[PDB]
RNA sequence: AGGUUGACCUCGGAUCAGGUAGGAGGACCCGCUGAACUUAAGCAUAUCAAUAAGCGGAGGAAAAGAAACCAACAGGGAUUGCCCUAGUAACGGCGAGUGAAGCGGCAACAGCUCAAAUUUGAAAGCUGGCUUCGGCCCGCGUUGUAAUUUGGAGAGGAUGCUUUGGGCGAGGCUCCUUCUGAGUUCCCUGGAACGGGACGCCACAGAGGGUGAGAGCCCCGUAUAGUUGGAAGCCAAGCCUGUGUAAAGCUCCUUCGACGAGUCGAGUAGUUUGGGAAUGCUGCUCAAAAUGGGAGGUAAAUUUCUUCUAAAGCUAAAUACCGGCCAGAGACCGAUAGCGCACAAGUAGAGUGAUCGAAAGAUGAAAAGCACUUUGAAAAGAGGGUUAAAUAGCACGUGAAAUUGUUGAAAGGGAAGCGCUUGUGACCAGACUUGCGCCCGGCGGAUCAUCCGGUGUUCUCACCGGUGCACUCCGCCGGGCUCAGGCCAG
RNA sequence: CGGGACCGAGGACCGCGCUCUGCAAGGAUGCUGGCGUAAUGGUCACCAGCGACCCGUCUUGAAACACGGACCAAGGAGUCAAGGUUUUGCGCGAGUGUUUGGGUGUAAAACCCGCACGCGUAAUGAAAGUGAACGUAGGUGAGAGCUUCGGCGCAUCAUCGAC
RNA sequence: CCCACCCAUACCCCGCCCUCAGGGUAGAAACGAUGCCCUGAGGAGUAGGCGGCCGUGGAGGUCAGUGACGAAGCCUAGGGCGUGAGCCCGGGUCGAACGGCCUCUAGUGCAGAUCUUGGUGGUAGUAGCAAAUACUUCAAUGAGAACUUGAAGGACCGAAGUGGGGAAAGGUUCCAUGUGAACAGCGGUUGGACAUGGGUUAGUCGAUCCUAAGCCAUAGGGAAGUUCCGUUUCAAAGGGGCAC
RNA sequence: AAACUUUCAACAACGGAUCUCUUGGUUCUGGCAUCGAUGAAGAACGCAGCGAAAUGCGAUAAGUAAUGUGAAUUGCAGAAUUCCGUGAAUCAUCGAAUCUUUGAACGCACAUUGCGCCCGCCGGUAUUCCGGCGGGCAUGCCUGUUCGAGCGUCAU
């Protein structure tokens, strides 16, 4: 139960909230959780996804199947995979839309902004544990 | 008896922020308790007679201690409202036993008043030293010196030897004798004036 | 709104032939021009008796009739076929009233859920706990969309004492659904006859069972009433030597013979 | 030089140096002005109403406010607001009606500044300009700028004691910032689990939302202590130094002790009030006084008494808030509802104009929004795919009724429709299928009776473990008999 | 002594009786047949015999006149507040009422606190004012209930007294 | 005057429903005692009064309630229960929520109001679609030509025009190319319609300047004020020249 | 017999009721005090590669700077991002800027893109002519400066 007087329960607020978002909060928004043994690798549950992260489907009917994140469009909350894709009529192919809650990042596409976002949220998580420890 | 004659509906006011405003005003009165900690959070108030003949059997607060109440307890008229007491300019004195009781209170305030240095490398003569600064305190003067009796006691026993005897004729007479005298005080003095006008002419 | 309805410019057309003596919009040009107005029964128009803020919302009850009413549930808590009525599930329970000892609530003894839920598994509260976690429904109608989403059972209410067991156990027993926590000496009847129903399943310790009579000896005005009946028992009333020695023959049965 | 040369006063000029005002908003606030409908049978007193409209002026509050008060008591003691006083005192055609205030309880509390005095041993005061920031000028001002005094007093004395200025400051609080627990384990249905079952885990977090169907553990968040980085303020325990040139407080006193004028008040007129004998405001006329003046709710004279001290001014809080900005909620409404407006809504559209003013939300989880073939001038049609579903085809969720088309059945010689009762045709719901008890025969087993021990109970009843050794109990299958079984009938 | 129609309520026994091994006596049983399904029963459509004005509304005594109704869907009209009065339920009771306010809170909830105040506890008079026991709180006649069977007598009514 | 016969919701007998009235029912083997059993009588109804039940939106409790193996809604010559308002089930359709019981609560029940909004009929393929004299042939275009074009004929306006140009008003309707639907009360290949583009060149033409009828500032005077009068005034309302 | 009219049923129409939904209303509560001549509210006209509106903005025009985040925007086109970075974005914050014609609206006007005046700068052969650019010119009132008027009062 919440308990801050800033905080809203209001159902109507929360989806007006989640769909006007702007893209910075969108971004925080269509995270993914790591797979497991990048878990253990970074004491990091979850990132905000990006292009060029490797990514398995874990959920729907493309479940099993794995692939690099070739567009993150945020307009819809939809990431594109690579190969999980549909035909047309015409043949022509088309990409399938992935919610990133459905999909566990395999391998992340690093530079120095993702290791000062890991290294942080690691930090972060070592001295909460220690705090409450 | 129903007064709804007139454009009512513009002017009803409800009271849904009953509680809300119990919160701000105790959030108001927390707030200014951590402002002027360790002083109460009020100031003393003298015991005063409720006006009228309904009242008069009853002691309350008033606004503030009378100059001459001061004066007799010993606290000048600009140190009072800086250390916490009440000063009406007002009021009066009309009777010894108020202006005591008053004075009475001053004094117990003063006896139980802990005086903090303005400089606390310099305390003077007047401060409160800091081996007895410590103490512990109270923060409502209202409750700390509220009125304690505020009606007289209902209810004394007496010996059966120590009865009074009364007024003479009856207290239903004296009341009666004493209207009387009261309707009757200028006719009196008026037949008085005409008498020694006769006993002055005929002498 | 004081103005729905009425922030329009409409007078009627008068007696005539063709229609009805509605006050009807005026102007031109748009599909409002011409139509009802001001009317309960016209589309877009001020209802019937609008709603006002000044509706008596809030009843005043007598203090004593609401400490009667408290300790009459609270009488009606310690009736173990009355816990079964409002539909706990009891018959786990070693001993109604349930009393704990305040060693195993006072302090950060039950601070921890784990700990506080493994505590209701110990004395037996834990099948009316699993009750209401698998008690949890949708609601049927427009709460859902104002903010009434789900509807479950009520669990047990624990009574403790503020000043012997401290307020962590309140944190403990917090985000256990349909357990609720209650000082002894702010004891609301909301919670102990939910929905006007007798008989709330309730775990005490053993710090409010003692301050219970201190509790109900500080009510000012207030004393424990004495009730119209002294032996509640009518078997025993009505089936004792004193009242049938007394009585006369029965002048027949419960099944009349039919005489012609 | 005096027919000149100046000093002042008043009035002007300047695109002079520097400033300020206007308009908007106006829910709440301070004033001015001011209705009628209504209610009085009608209706010029009245009521609506000291309201609506109109006009002027502020702020986050405004206003009011530190008694020319209330009272009549053993006296209270600035203002505001709530409860009560109280539908009371009081006012009122032909009566409909109207209607306070003192006290008391509480919320909040806060007190002061001028004019009337000679600094007269020194205008000690101040705007502006230039500065090397030391000051120096041009001026304002004696028709009065500082210090001192404001009725609570004060001024002058006497008298002996107390009081004060700066600078650091630990620490704390307010506001933005980094970060936070646990399953996507197995099976089934399903297009998709967020559903069902099983096994776990977290919980100071089981609020809310999203994700292909009801998700604490998939994601964002949610709870709690804190934890990174930054700025600006306020509070603050303490600690260093100057000391009395000056100011300030206390006690007593012979004496002195200025205190607001076309104002107060009176008459009259209008208006207003509960104050139509006791109210306030304004206009005209008259027009004060010095223990004087005002008030003391019935007119006047006389003698007393009680209370304050007008005609100058400032001031937070408790109080109001249909405007604005930020936020949280609801036993409210669920697209003819709820704001006129859930949509490119004060929009489209109408009116010369003031103004008036709508209708209109929903494919699908994902466009996967129909390739290709064929017939058509085309719109489209038919095959054939897409989808879980096109019985969802951008006329799109669900798809009622009025009304219409086809198919099937039926009736109809100037109405149909309805009630009772048959009949015909069409179409249906039940009921029934066998149960129970004996007598034989054949199987499969010993939870038959008694006894012993343990346990529980209703304290004499049961269950459990050993005992049955098959003429005793329990099931199954073949035969026979009795009884009860559905519908219509004699 | 025949002939016919319609009906069979109840569900161990009890009773009144008689023509008394039993019965026609406080309500139907016995025997037999066909069928066991659309056969009985039911619904809809239609024909037939008989029956049957179109609804509100208004008017007065009533009709007639008059007025509204092409059809269907969705709205659509004795509500809320204040103050009385009678009755019902509840708490307390010569008292009663926490909620203006304060404390407290898991925070518009619940719980707790008390001064004043409202109503009641005394009336009457324009007012000044005064202010309710002769008596087991009276006598007489009724009066439920109780009684030691002599009476005691609730509520309430009539009547004479008292303040 | 006599005999027989017909039938009313009237009278008699029996069954069943409701109402009312009168009885019974505990050392309870005992009961939705708010129940059951026994007996008798009665049954129309406007205004009006009272009681009980049915239904709708929402709230507390509860049913360890129903549900993608299909909630709600809708259709039904398909059935069951109730005197009834209504309740329940079967079948089809459909796609995400909903119900029973006890209390609480209300913006809670429609045939009418010449209602309110929306939708749809008969009339009915009906009334009309008849002022301004009038059209015809060939070819082309096109799916399609009375109302497109070219040619060929016939006519009309008749110089106060059915001509050539402007003022007001409109605002792109002007020109070229293309065009499905809609509009052009038929038809359309055409269009002032729809779509994309293009087009308006000034020292001399107008505006701009002048003043007319008139209107508005200033000085100043009224008005509580929004503002009214005032336009030459009871205004210090400015131009030029010269200078050893 | 058919047709026609009417009744019943199935399917298909017409129409948009019902049910479910809800980035919206409505009511209550809490917090805050901040428009404008340093030019407001409002109005008009413009600004995107491809927009008419809504939205945002002002010739620095769906925008600039700065801080933060850290890899998009998306309907098409076209470019990205040294991804180990002075850095995508219709991102957030927001302290620096830009801010057309107007409007209390301010040179005089305005039914005109009309008519002026003062002072600088630049260009065209230019002491004279022509053109462009920049800074200014409302009213009432206050304080001060300076220039004045009047036998109004005086001195000399």
């Amino acid at each position: 139960m919440k308990v801050r007087p800033t905080v809203s329960s209001s159902r109507r607020k929360a989806r007006k909230a989640h769909f006007s978002a702007p893209s910075s909060v969108r971004r925080v928004i269509m995270s993914a959780p790591l797979s497991k043994e990048l878990r253990e690798k970074y004491n990091v549950r979850s990132i905000p996804i990006r292009k060029g992260d490797e990514v398995q489907i874990v959920r729907g009917a493309h479940k099993d199947k794995e692939g690099k994140v070739t567009s993150v469009y945020r307009l819809k909350y939809v990431i594109h995979v690579e190969r999980v894709t549909r035909e047309k009529a015409t043949g022509q192919t088309v990409p399938i839309g992935i919610h990133p809650s459905n999909v566990v990042i395999t391998k992340l596409h690093l530079d120095k902004d993702r290791e000062n976002i890991l290294a942080r949220i690691k930090a972060g998580r070592e001295q909460v544990a220690k705090a409450k420890g | 008896n129903n007064h709804f004659r007139k454009h009512w509906q513009r002017r009803v006011r409800c009271h849904f922020d009953q509680p809300g405003k119990k919160v701000t005003r105790r959030l108001a009165r927390r707030a200014k308790a951590a402002a002027l900690a360790p002083r109460p959070v009020d100031k003393l108030r003298p015991i005063v007679r409720c006006p009228t003949v309904k009242y008069n059997r009853r002691t309350r607060l008033g606004r503030g201690f009378t100059l001459e109440e001061l004066k007799a307890a010993g606290i000048p008229r600009l140190l009072a409202p800086t250390i916490g007491i009440a000063v009406d300019h007002r009021r009066k004195n009309l009777s010894e036993e108020s202006l005591a009781a008053n004075v009475q209170r001053l004094k117990d305030y003063k006896a139980r008043l802990i005086l903090f240095p303005r400089k606390s490398n310099k305390p003077k003569k007047a401060d409160t030293p800091k081996d007895q600064q410590t103490a512990e305190t109270t923060t409502s003067l209202r409750t700390s010196f509220g009125v304690e009796q505020p009606l007289a006691p209902g209810f004394t026993e007496i010996s059966k030897s120590e009865i009074p005897a009364g007024i003479e004729g009856g207290a239903y007479r004296a009341l009666r004798k004493a209207r009387s005298d009261a309707r009757l005080v200028g006719v009196r003095e008026k037949r008085a004036k005409e008498k020694a006008e006769a006993e002055a002419n005929k002498k | 709104s004081e103005k729905a309805g009425h922030q329009t410019s409409a007078e009627s057309w008068g007696t005539g032939r063709a229609v009805a003596r509605i006050p009807r919009v005026s102007g031109g040009g748009t599909h409002r021009a011409g139509q009802g107005a001001f009317g309960n029964m016209c589309r877009s128009g001020r209802m019937f008796a609008p709603t006002k803020i000044w509706r008596k919302w809030h009843v005043k009850i007598n203090q004593g009739q609401k400490r009667f009413a408290t300790a009459s549930a609270l009488a009606a808590s310690a009736v173990a076929p009355l816990l079964m009525a409002r539909g706990h599930q009891v018959s786990t329970v070693p001993e109604v009233p349930l009393v704990v000892d305040s060693a195993a609530v006072a302090g950060d003894a039950v601070a921890k859920t784990a700990a506080a839920y493994k505590l209701l598994k110990a004395i037996g509260a834990g099948p009316d706990v699993e009750k209401v976690k698998k008690s949890k429904k949708l609601r049927a109608g427009k709460g859902k969309m104002r903010g009434r989403r789900h509807r479950q059972r009520r669990g047990p209410l624990i009574v403790y004492s503020p000043e012997h067991d401290g307020k962590e156990l309140v944190k403990g027993f917090r985000n256990i659904p349909g357990v609720e926590t209650c000082p002894v000496d702010a004891l609301n009847l909301l919670q102990l006859a939910p929905g006007g129903h007798l008989g709330r399943f309730i775990v005490w310790t053993s710090a409010a069972i003692k301050q219970l009579d201190a509790v109900y000896e500080s009510k000012k005005g207030f004393f424990l009433p004495a009730n119209i009946v002294s032996q509640a028992d009518l078997s025993r009333l009505i089936n004792s030597t004193e009242i049938q020695s007394v009585l006369r023959a029965p002048k027949g049965e419960a099944r009349t013979k039919r005489a012609c």
